[PDB]
C-alpha cells in the first residue's frame, strides 16, 4: 500500500509515456516484446449497469469480457496490424492516447500496483472522430533496465461503446 | 420498385430513407416475432432483463409461477422509465419519479399514498405497463406486439426442422452467456443482417488478414481463389418467412485455435445428432453456420457469436453480442468458447473490426441523392437454386451465394406490402414462386453419383 | 385525443411528436405572454439583455423614457445576429458582418456608406428589426407576438389575485438577480412545466434524501408516509389560463438552513400583508409555493428559485435559472437568499440535480412507437376540487395532486385546438365546466368546525 | 416567394427550410455544372481524384487515352464506397466488400468467382458505376448528371469573356495546387456564395484588422470610410447563367506582404494580355477579382484562394481550398503564392478566420419561428446598374455593390422554378429584364 | 510570484492524483476531512459574454454562483452522496478527471497559488456522456505532511452548461 | 537520440505548461518575444488520406500547409488578436489546452527534440463547443532564460477541420 517514491514514479511515467508512443507510431511487436512480459493478462471485463442493493460479485475473467487474453493470444491480435491485409487500415486510423493521474504502489517482490486515467482519442477517414476513456489497473516488475507488465485490467466508463470497434492497446 | 425479386434486385432507399423505416416498425418490429433474450439470462424466478424490441425497451422478466413475461419499460403515471438496470432479481419494479410499484408482468401493483391523495379512486388495472405476447423455443425468448400474429411455432415453421439440428442436437440444446457487449454502429439494420444471413462472399475478402493466420480449415478461403471448389464445400438456405442460412462443411470448429473442448463436445454428440435428425442435418452439426432470424437476430454457430441487431432510427443501429453455448458442455469448454468468440467477433473482435466500415459506407454513401436513386445487386446463384427432396425449403449450391439475400428481401417486400397477417397467410401456398428453377435438385442429384 | 379533460389523461405524443411541436409554436408560443425578465435585469436607461422567446433570440431593453420594448436578435440585411452579449448597457447595437446600426427599439438608425453606396436609396424605414410586443406586470417583463392576443393583466386574469400577495405584498414586491444559470436538457419542456406546477408528490419519493438532512418542518415528507394528514398542510390551485400553483402551510423557509433575515422579513411583513390582502393570503405569504406560469415560466416562493424553460426542440430545453427575492429586504438578505437558492435549485443544486433524470426520461422514452402511443395518467384527487368561496379559480384539497396537471393541460388542449385567441375567448364562462363538483367546498367548510 | 427579383430581397427560408433545400439539389446540384476540379489535381494518365458533387461522392480519373472520366464512388454491388483515398494512381478501383473492381470509367471490369458463383449470369455493362458528364474548360474540370443539359461552355456562356482574361491571359492560363483544406462550417451553401460573389461591402468592417495591419493600397477600405471614391476603386459583374465577381483595381497583391514573384509576373504579362484581350480585359488582369461560380465554386484572383462550398443539408458545409496559381510562372513564385494564399484565406486565415461566425450566424439565428418568417435586403445600389457596351452581361458602378447578389438569386430563381433545361433556355432573350434603366452605362459615359 | 522548487511541485501533483482518486472511487468523506480545511471556500461564479468595451468588474462571491460554499455547506452536499439514497445515481455515474497544467506559485504564511486545467469525463446508463473543461485556481496550505485548500475559484469554460446538472467536485 | 534527464524533463515540462497559460490568458506578445526563437519555422502540414502500396514522400514546408511560418510572420498572426478589432472575440473566446505525453530528446549542440500530445478545447457564446487533438514534434533550445522553440511541425489528426477555423498556438 505504500506509495512510490518520486524518483520512481518518473520512470513510470516515462515507461507509459515511452509505451504511448509505440502504440501511436504503430511498434507493437516491439512493444510487445519489451514492455510485456510473457505471463501477461490482459483483461477488459464488461460491467453491466445493476441496481446498488445488488449483492453479486464483480466480473471475474472466468466471465465476459472484450479482452481477456494471454502473450499467445495477445502476439495474435498484434500480428493482424501487421502482417494482415485489413481495408479499414489502409491507412491506419490515427489515434492519440492520454496518460494522466499515475500512482504507483509498492506491491512487494519488486512489484508495483499502478492506477492512472486513459483519454483515447481516434481519427479516420475524413470525419469520423471516436472517444474513450478508461480507468487502467496494472501490475508492473521490473525486468532488466525497464518494467513489464504481467497483469493489466482495463476499465471501460461507457457501457455502449459509440465506436465501430475497440481494437486498439492500452 | 423497393424491392424487386425477379430481377433480385433492390433499391439503395431501402437503407436510407426515413419513410421505409417508418414502414419497417410498423409493418415488421412492430408485427414480427423479435429476438429478447433466452432462459439462462432470466434463470431463477425473480431475475429479469432490460432488452430493447427496436426502439421500443422493454423489461423481460421470469415470473414466480414459472413463465416468461415482458412489457414496455415505460411508467403508467407520467411515461417514466421504471427500471434502468441490465439485469437482476426483483419481484416488484418501483419507477424512480414518485414510487409507482410495478408487479412481475408489468400489472399496477401499489401506488404511494394511494388513501390520501389518490382516495382509493385510482384504476389500477387499467393503468397497467403494454404487456408483450412472450413465447420461447428450445429456451430462446421472443417478443411480439401483434395479437393477429401467428404463434412463435408457425412463424419460424419450415425453419425449425434447421434450428432443431443445433438448438436441440443430442438433448442439450444451446443457451446464451451474458452480459453481452453493447455498441452503436451508425447503419442500416439491414446491412448486417444481410451480411450474417449468406455472406460467404466477403469472407475471403474482407477476412483475408486473420484467416491467414489461424490457418486450419477456413485459411484456403482468404484471397478468393477461382481454385476451390464452393459448391462441394458448402450450402445456403432459406425459409418462408425469411429466415435463411449459410454452411460451411466440417468447419464448426474452424475459426477456434483453442478447440479441444469444443471439438471433442461434436465428436462425442455427432453419433447422437445422426441417429435423431439423420444424417443430413449431421453434416449441418459438423459445419459452420451463418444465420440470421427474420428480422434482426443473427448468430454463428461453430464461431459460436450471437447478435441482435436493435434499430435506432434509419442510419444507426445497437449491436447487442451474446455468446451461444451448448447446455450439456463443460463450464470450462463454455468459458473457452466465451474468450474464442469474443476475441473473433466481440467489440474488439479480430473480424468483427473489419466490417465496421463495411456496414456503415453501404448506408451513409446513400447521403447522395444521385447515389439513393440507384439500385443493388443480389444475383449470385440465380437459376441455381429451389425446393430440396430432403431439406425443406429453398436451397442453394454453395454457402458463397445470395439466396438467403433474395429470401430476406421477398419476405421483407411481402411483410412491407402486407397491410397485415390476414394478407401474409393468404400467400401460404405462393410464396416460393420467385423462385422458378423447380425440378433442379432432380436433375442434380441424378447427374451425380 | 392528444389530452382528455374528463378522465384527466393525455397521450404520451405530446412530449416526443413534431408536428405536435410545430402546433405548440404556433397556438401557444407565439399567442401567449412569454416570460423575457424583470426590471432587475435592466434597471436603468440603456441597459439590456439578450433572451430568448421560444427558440427565437430576442433583445430587451430599457429606454430613455422608462417603457420597455423588446425586438428579434437578427439584422434585416442578410439575418445575422445583432447582440451577441447577455447583459451591458448600450444606446444602439451594430451587426458585427456589415456594421447596421439598430436603435434601442430595433429601428435601423444607420448604415455605413449610405449615401456613397446605397445613394440614400435603402428605406430603413421598413428594414427594422422586428419588434416584439412588451409588457409588464409589479416589474416582471413579458413579450408576445400575436397582436389579437389580450392584455398581460387579462391573461393573468383571476390568478393576479395570487400574484398580488407575492409581486406587491407589503409594498416592495419582488425582482429577480442576475445573471441566470443557464443548462441543455434533454426533455420536453412540459415535463419541468407540470413538475413545478403541482408535482409535490415526488417531492417525499424523489427529494428524500435532501430533505431528511435539512430536517425543519419539510423533513416529514421523506418517503411520503401515510401517517402525516397531507390536506391540512397545503392547497392546489389552478385558473383561467393554465396557471397554478401549490402550496404547503408555514414552510416558505423551509429548505433554507440559513433563514435569518429572510423570516425576519416575513415577520416584519406578515401584519401588514394580512390587513392589505387578508388572512386567507397572508396563509399563502407565509406558505411555499411551487407555480408555473403558462406556459413555459415556473418558481419556487420561499425556496426562491425562479426558472424558464426554453424549448430546442420537442427532445430539448434550455433552462434558465434566476433568484426571485423582494426589493425591500436588505442587500445581505438577498445575497443569502441567493445562495440558499442555488445550492437547492441551481445547475449543481442538491435538490434539482435528482430531477434530472426524471425530465429526460419520460421524454426519451417516447422514442419507440409502441410507447409513445400509450397514454399519461392524472388523476389524483380527481372530484375532491372546485370553486371556492374565498379563492379564486379551481382549488384542491392538499398540495399532493394532479389540480394543476388537469388544469395545465386543459387550457394547452384550449390552445391547440383553438385556430385564434377568439375561439379561446370564447370559453370564459365553460372553461371549469370539466371539473363537475360545484358544490364541494360549500359542504367541506360548512362540515368542518 | 422565396426571392423576389424586383425590389431584391429574399426569405431566410433559403438559407434554412428543408423543402427548398431538397428543391435545390434536385433543380441545381443535379442538373448544373459542379466544379470536380483541374488538370494538375490529375495531371498524369491513371492519377484520380476522390471530391463531392454536393453530398455525391465522385472519383476524377485521368484516363489512359488523356481524357477525363467522372462517376459516383459507389459499388452496384451493395452500394458500398469504392475508393478513400483522396487521390493517387489506379488503373483500377477495387471495393473493400467482397473486391469488386472497378476501370478508369467506372465500368464493372471484373468480379471474384464470376464463373463459379455467378456463372457468368450477370450483365457487367447494366452493373457500372453511375457515369457523370465530364468536360473542361482551360484545365478546369467541371461535372454535370443532367444529361438535357447544355455544353460547359454554354452554361458559362458570356462569363467565358471575363474567364479567359486570366485563365489564358498571356497564353499559360491557372491551376490548382492541392491537397486542399477541408473543414466544416455549420452554415447555409449560399451564405459564403454570396459572400465570395460580390461582398466588398463586409471587407471594410469585418477584415478592419487584418487591412491595417498588412497596410498598403488595400488598407483605406477597413473602417468603410465615405470619404474615398468607390466607384473609381472598383466595378462588379453578373453573368446570365448565376455567374459574377467584383473587381479592385490595380489591386491583384493587395493582401501579400512577399510578392516579388507575383507582381512582377503580372508587369511581364500585363503587355501581352493588353494585346490580345485589349486595355478593357487588361484592366481586370491587373485588379484584384471577387468571384462565384454559380452554383458552389468561388475563388479569389489576386490573393489567389479557391474555394468549393459541399453542402451537407440545409444548415452545414464542407470547404475545399485549393490555391489557384499561374501555369506560366516559376516555381519559387507557386509556392510563394501558395503560403500568403493559406496565411490569408485558409483554415487558419488571417481574414477567414473573422468570417467564420458570420456564415453560421445568418443560418442559425432562423432556428426561431419568428425569425425565419422575416426577409433579407439586397438593394445596395439597385437601378445603378445595366448592360455595358464594352463589357457582356450586366455591370455595376462599384465592387462595394450587391448586383452579384441580385443577379446569383435571380438565376437561383429560375432554376428553382424551372422543371427541366428547355423552361430555362426558353428565357435566354429575356433574362436581364428585372434590370429596369438599359440606358445607364450610355448616359454615364456621354 | 515565485515558483515551488521540483520537489514541492511533485508533492503537489501527487496531492491533487490522490484527491482525484477519492472523487472517482466516491471517498467524499476522507476528501472533506483530509484534503480541504475548516475554512474554505469552495466557489464557481457565474461569468456571463460581454463585450470588450464593457468596464463593470468581474463576479465576486456577494454575486451569483453555482458554488458557493462554506465548510459546513460542502458538508451538507457531500452527505448527500454519501448516505442519502439518490435514484438518478442508483447506479452511480462513472466519472474521471484528467489534470494538467499544475502551476504552484509560493504565497505568504507558507501559502500556495496554484493554477490548474481540468476535463471531467461523466458517463452514466446506457449512451449518456457529457464532457467539462475547467480551471482551477487554489490557496493550499501544508497541513503536514499534507496539503489542505482553503480557497478554491473553479472557471467553467461553457456559458450554457451541456449537461443534467454540475453536481460534482473538482 | 539518447532521453534527458529527470530534471530536464521538468524544466521542459514547466516550460510547456508556462507556454500553455500564456495562450490561456492572451499574452501571445509575451509569448512571441520570451518562448520563440527569431529563426522559427512554424509548421503544420496538410496531411493526405493516401492507400499504403502509394509510395509518395511526406508532405514538405513547401507543399501545402495550413501554417508555413517564419518569426516575422507569426508577429502577423500575434498582432491580429492585439491590436485589431476582431468582432468573433467581442468577447475573446476561450481555450483550454491539456499537453501530455512529453517526451525529451539530447538532440545535439544544445538543441533538444520534443515530442508531445496536445488537446486543444475551445468554447465560446452560448452551447459552441468544438475539439482538436495533435501530436508536436519541437526542437528546443536553451539560452539564459530556459528554452525557445525554433522548429515546430504540429500534425492534425482530423483531415476535416470540424470547427470554424483552426486560429489558435499549438
Ligand atoms: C457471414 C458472417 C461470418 C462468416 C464466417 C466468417 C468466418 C468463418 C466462417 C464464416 C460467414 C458469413
Ligand atoms: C414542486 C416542486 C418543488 C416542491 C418543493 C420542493 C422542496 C420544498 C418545498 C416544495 C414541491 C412541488
Ligand atoms: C469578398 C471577399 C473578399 C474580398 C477581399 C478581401 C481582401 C482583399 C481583397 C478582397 C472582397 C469581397
Ligand atoms: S412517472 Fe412512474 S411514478 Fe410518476
Ligand atoms: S448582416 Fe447584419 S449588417 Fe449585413
Ligand atoms: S459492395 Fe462493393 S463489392 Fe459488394
Ligand atoms: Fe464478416
Ligand atoms: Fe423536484
Ligand atoms: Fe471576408
Ligand atoms: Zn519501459
Ligand atoms: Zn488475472
Ligand atoms: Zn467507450
Ligand atoms: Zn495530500
Ligand atoms: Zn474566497
Ligand atoms: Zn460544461
Ligand atoms: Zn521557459
Ligand atoms: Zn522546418
Ligand atoms: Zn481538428
Amino acid at each position: 500500500q505504500i506509495p512510490v517514491t518520486p524518483d520512481v514514479h518518473y520512470d513510470i511515467e516515462a515507461h507509459y509515456r515511452a509505451e504511448v508512443r509505440m502504440f501511436q507510431t504503430g511498434q507493437y511487436r516491439e512493444w510487445l516484446q519489451g514492455m510485456v512480459a510473457e505471463d501477461i493478462h490482459y483483461w477488459m471485463p464488461i460491467y453491466e449497469q445493476r441496481l446498488t442493493r445488488d449483492r453479486r460479485p464483480d466480473p471475474t475473467p472466468d466471465d465476459a469480457a472484450i479482452y481477456n487474453d494471454d502473450f499467445g493470444e495477445l502476439k495474435q491480435r498484434v500480428e493482424r496490424l501487421y502482417s494482415g491485409q485489413v481495408w479499414m487500415e489502409d491507412p491506419p486510423s490515427k489515434i492519440r492516447y492520454f496518460v494522466s493521474n499515475v500512482e504507483a504502489f509498492e506491491a512487494g517482490n519488486g512489484e508495483l500496483d499502478v492506477l492512472s486515467n486513459i483519454l483515447v482519442y481516434r481519427n479516420r477517414r475524413q470525419t469520423e472522430v471516436t472517444v474513450h476513456t478508461l480507468g487502467r489497473e496494472d501490475k508492473l516488475r521490473r525486468d532488466g533496465n525497464g518494467f513489464k507488465v504481467f497483469r493489466r485490467k482495463l476499465i471501460l466508463d461507457a457501457r455502449v461503446t459509440q465506436d465501430k470497434n475497440l481494437y486498439f492497446f492500452c | 420498385t423497393l424491392v424487386d425479386t425477379v430481377n433480385a434486385s433492390q433499391s439503395r432507399q431501402v437503407f436510407w430513407d426515413e419513410d421505409v423505416y417508418a414502414l419497417e416498425i410498423e409493418r415488421i418490429f412492430s408485427r414480427a416475432w423479435l429476438m429478447l433474450g433466452h432462459e439462462s439470462l432470466v434463470p431463477k424466478p425473480g431475475d429479469f432483463i432490460t432488452t430493447y424490441m427496436a426502439e421500443d425497451k422493454v423489461i423481460l422478466s421470469h415470473q414466480s409461477d414459472g413463465t416468461f413475461r415482458a412489457f414496455i419499460n415505460s411508467c403508467s403515471h407520467r411515461g417514466n422509465q421504471i427500471c434502468h438496470a441490465d439485469s437482476g432479481n426483483a419481484k416488484a419494479f418501483v419507477c424512480n419519479y414518485h414510487g409507482w410499484v410495478f408487479g412481475q408482468d408489468g400489472s399496477l401493483v401499489d401506488v404511494p399514498l394511494e388513501s390520501r391523495c389518490y382516495h382509493n379512486s385510482l384504476d389500477k388495472q387499467k393503468l397497467a405497463a403494454k404487456s408483450v405476447r412472450v413465447e420461447t423455443y428450445k429456451g430462446f425468448i421472443f417478443g411480439c406486439h401483434d395479437p393477429e400474429a401467428p404463434s412463435l411455432e408457425d412463424y419460424l415453421g419450415e425453419f425449425r426442422y434447421y434450428l432443431d439440428t443445433i438448438w436441440e442436437g443430442a438433448g442439450g440444446g444451446m443457451e446464451l452467456l451474458g452480459p453481452p457487449m453493447k455498441s452503436l454502429l451508425q447503419c442500416n439494420w439491414k446491412v448486417p443482417a444481410e451480411n450474417f444471413i449468406g455472406d460467404g462472399y466477403h469472407v475471403g475478402w474482407t477476412h483475408a488478414a486473420a484467416l491467414s493466420q489461424i490457418g486450419g480449415e477456413l485459411a484456403g478461403l482468404a484471397g478468393n481463389r477461382a481454385d476451390i471448389p464452393f459448391d462441394d464445400l458448402g450450402l445456403q438456405f432459406t425459409t418462408r418467412h425469411g429466415h435463411g442460412f449459410g454452411v460451411i462443411d466440417n468447419a464448426a470448429a474452424g475459426l477456434h485455435i483453442k478447440r479441444e473442448g469444443w471439438t471433442k463436445f461434436l465428436e462425442d454428440t455427432r453419433g447422437e445428432v445422426r441417429r435423431k435428425f439423420g444424417p443430413e442435418r449431421e453434416r449441418l452439426y459438423l459445419g459452420h453456420w451463418n444465420c440470421s432470424i427474420f428480422p434482426n437476430c443473427s448468430f454463428l454457430y461453430g464461431t459460436n457469436t450471437f447478435k441482435i441487431w436493435h434499430p435506432r432510427g434509419p442510419h444507426e443501429i445497437e449491436v447487442w453480442t451474446y455468446t451461444i453455448v451448448p447446455r450439456d458442455a463443460d463450464p470450462a469448454t463454455k468459458s473457452m468458447i466465451q474468450r474464442e468468440a469474443i476475441r473473433t467477433f466481440g467489440t474488439a473482435g479480430t473480424l468483427e473490426s473489419d466490417d465496421g466500415e463495411n456496414m456503415s459506407s453501404a448506408t451513409y454513401i446513400n447521403r447522395g441523392v444521385i447515389t439513393r436513386n440507384g439500385r443493388m445487386n443480389s444475383t449470385m446463384g440465380v437459376g441455381y437454386e429451389g425446393p430440396h427432396p430432403v431439406y425443406p425449403g429453398i436451397v442453394g449450391i454453395s454457402f458463397i451465394g445470395e439466396t438467403s439475400y433474395r429470401g430476406f428481401y421477398r419476405f421483407w417486400k411481402e411483410m412491407i406490402d402486407a397491410p397485415d397477417w390476414a394478407s401474409v397467410k393468404a400467400n401460404d401456398d405462393t410464396w416460393d414462386s420467385v423462385f422458378p428453377n423447380r425440378n433442379f435438385w432432380n436433375e442434380k442429384l441424378n447427374a451425380a453419383e
